[PDB]
């Protein structure tokens, strides 16, 4: 029933003192016994802190937690690259087998240097268009912050139907992907001079188009 | 100790979900096992646990649906979730918890399994349909790739060459269409490369495929 509230999101530089709050109730975190959580990606979680001030075997000492009342505050001493993870506490609530997780906090290390996105727009492939179905596909690659807006047009006329867009996700290069999608028919693909993928990132449009006529 | 769920990876709305859970280097009767899911994009979210003496507890929210019982037999414990909804598609762990018992009560997650993601959809197991890239018709260098068209469920696994080519290699994270199917791509930058050959070779396991598709990087 209860509720264990984190902040969304933090960040920091490498070296940095980072914080991350949980607050409950009495009936939770009041009663101190809070543990802390970390999923690294693609990772399945591990246990950081339990008993509320406990450090896990393996976790290195920059990691310490603590509470005071109903908040619970797990702090990174000197934040390292590998700390770029979520964060989640936990509680028991009224029986030791009631377990509440918290909302959970994204971490992000700031320092890469911001980067634009490189971006290709493919065609249907003839075989597709063979079948009556015609998908373009826009793939983006390697820019920073993770954060873009695509925008489909046809003949210069902005087209929502039938898109589907990711939100960006890390490379391994920590650069971040996304990819967008276009279903049409072969018949409207055939029907249009040129269609585009406008991709905005931070206010900077990079646009590929390509033309029925031409592929 | 390192616990390992098993089931399927895809079930349909309303049936029930039964996953397993064993890979024990410990005795049942020695500790408790729990259950935590995360759907996509949600936290961590307990669903219950088993104690030694076979007890259980549950979310309260989730308790109609759930069931947990165990074997001490073969070191297995179960969970089934019923009358699934898309809101149940998860990656499941299995989980080993210290439980007990001023009156304060005890819990953390000593060990986690690597989890299961399952999805719960409409869709049934669907293998792709590869399709050809080409950015040529959009320069020194060409981008290829390979389409991996409306398939259910994840994963799938991409290479080139059959491994030799890896470098300009990017294979990107799948979209749910409107289909109700899921696609990705895989791309290739080629700095030439007249008479050299591209294949991509995709593996969808689920349903036992998979499919070697050759780009014509001609340009």
């Amino acid at each position: 029933q209860g509720v264990l509230t984190q902040p969304s999101s933090v960040s920091g530089s490498l070296g940095q003192r980072v914080s991350i709050t949980c607050s409950g109730s009495s009936s939770n975190v009041g009663r101190g016994y809070v543990s802390w959580y970390q999923m690294t990606p693609g990772s399945a979680p591990r246990t950081l802190i339990y008993g509320d001030t406990n450090r896990a075997s393996g976790v290195p000492d920059r990691f310490s937690a603590s509470r005071s009342g109903n908040t619970a505050t797990l702090t990174i001493s000197s934040l390292q690259a590998e700390d770029e993870a979520d964060y989640f506490c936990a509680s028991a609530e009224g029986s030791s087998s009631n377990a509440v997780f918290g909302s959970g906090t994204t971490l992000t290390v700031l320092g890469q240097p911001k980067s634009p996105p490189s971006v290709t727009l493919f065609p249907p492939s003839t075989e597709e268009l063979n079948g009556n179905k015609a998908t373009l596909v826009c793939l983006i690659s390697d820019f920073y912050p993770g954060s873009v807006t695509v925008v489909w047009k046809a003949d210069g006329s902005t087209i929502t139907r039938n898109v589907e867009t990711t939100r960006a996700s890390k490379q391994s290069n920590s650069k971040y992907a996304a990819s967008s999608y276009l279903s049409l028919t072969s018949s409207d693909w055939k029907s249009k001079g040129s269609y585009s993928c406008e991709v905005t990132h931070e206010g900077s449009t990079v646009t590929k188009t390509v033309k029925p006529s031409e592929c | 100790v390192q616990l390992r769920e098993s089931g399927p990876s895809l079930v349909q709305p309303s049936q029930t979900l039964s996953l397993t859970c064993t890979a024990s280097g410990f005795s049942l009767s020695d500790k408790a096992v729990g259950w935590v899911r995360q759907a996509p994009g949600k936290a961590l979210e307990w669903l219950g646990s088993i104690d030694t003496g076979g007890s259980t507890g549950y979310n309260p929210g989730l308790k109609s649906r759930l069931s947990i019982t165990k074997d001490n037999s073969k070191s297995q414990v179960s969970l089934s979730v019923s009358s699934v909804t898309t809101e149940d598609s998860a990656t499941y762990y299995c989980t080993t918890v210290h439980q007990e018992t001023i009156h304060s009560y005890e819990f953390h997650v000593d060990a986690w399994g690597r989890g299961l993601l399952v999805t719960v959809s409409s869709a049934s197991t669907t293998a792709p349909k590869v399709y050809p890239l080409s950015s040529c018709c959009g320069s020194s260098t060409v981008t290829l790739g390979c389409l991996v068209s409306s398939y259910m469920p994840e994963p799938v696994t991409v290479t080139w060459n059959s491994g030799a080519l890896k470098s300009g290699v990017h294979t990107f994270p799948a979209v749910l269409q409107s289909s109700g199917l899921y696609s990705l791509s895989s791309m290739v930058t080629v700095p030439g490369s007249g008479t050299q050959t591209f294949t991509c070779n995709v593996a969808h396991p689920a349903s036992s495929t998979k499919v070697d598709k050759a780009v014509d990087p001609r340009c």
